[PDB]
């Protein structure tokens, strides 16, 4: 194993990087 | 919490709906009481979104996980489980990491389902990627300021612009 | 074309980037408008490239700030000598490459840090952020199409220039 | 002035050196 900690790392940076841009359209007003 | 709303259900429908989309039938799917919701065919957007984005890396974490001696189902947890545990200032299971554990879960059930030796655990798959999103889902949003209706508004708005 | 994009939207890199540098150097910048769509992984790449442009130049840099603070009344003027020549200054490839775009807020979150280090100077931060983020705007606005850059190109080129100082 | 345009011509050149590095990850 190891590499499931590893794999999660990078699914985590991409899930925060598709956060931040959807959380962008809450930035209207 | 409605009924409607259950995470199981989010699971579950796309997890159809990625098997199908790789020209197969899941006959193992649970059933959806309330029927294909729109939160769900949201959900299949954004996660359809999220993989072409990564489909490469996707394709690479599978392979990785393939060389796990027995192809054991423990590293995936430790994948999901680390997903969950990143740190972060906001939710812990931000829109972000629901998608993303959706959209790579469905990947890897699609994979999985090209393979009778692995199908079995397939099950392993959709019931504990559900239960542990479950456990984390609220106790964590309602303190975070997300909900559903959020979700649709933002991911309506995301929608449009990847649709051109 | 990605740079029209309300998130990518120059301001936010600016004042994330100044916000970023004068961190660094220890201070807590209370006076920063809001990031109207949070922390861009774009944004972070900016935090790079721009930290490794000021290592491969500090002592310029240091030497730059030292000149400027030479200036009588230490006007504002000259800053903006200094943004104008690096837009104008010839190429021929974008007037606006990603190396300028680089270099003007390395050097401009650079000098952010250093004059908040000064009661004095801390007023006229408003004008290095604001005129900073409206001309970078300008020459982006006519110039990346044309020469076919982009932020999704910028990326792409960042990620293999951090492995390398990785 | 005549500061800021010297100062603007080696963040220039600076800036261009820069710019041939990232270029040359077309690779």
């Amino acid at each position: 194993s190891s590499i499931g900690y590893e794999i999660g790392s990078k699914l985590a940076a991409m899930c925060d990087d598709f956060d931040a841009q959807m959380m962008s359209y809450s930035a209207h007003a | 919490e409605e009924p409607r709303l259950d995470i199981e259900g989010f699971v579950v429908d796309y997890f159809t709906h990625r098997i199908r989309q790789n020209g197969m039938e899941w006959f193992g799917a649970p059933g959806l009481p309330c029927g294909v919701q729109p939160e769900h065919e949201m959900m299949r957007v954004m996660g359809t979104i999220f993989e072409k984005k990564h489909a490469e890396n996707f394709e690479t974490f599978c392979e990785q996980l393939l060389a796990v001696p027995r192809i054991s189902f423990s590293p995936y947890q430790d994948v999901v489980r680390t997903v969950g545990n990143a740190q972060t200032d906001q939710c812990p299971m931000s829109y972000g990491r629901l998608i993303g554990l959706i959209s790579f879960g469905g990947f890897v059930a699609a994979k999985m389902m090209e393979s009778v030796e692995l199908q079995g655990q397939v099950r392993n798959l959709f019931v504990y990627t559900s239960l542990f999103i479950k456990t984390r889902i609220r106790n964590n949003w309602k303190e975070h300021n997300r909900s559903w209706d959020d979700f649709m508004t933002l991911g309506k708005q995301m929608k449009e612009d990847y649709e051109r």
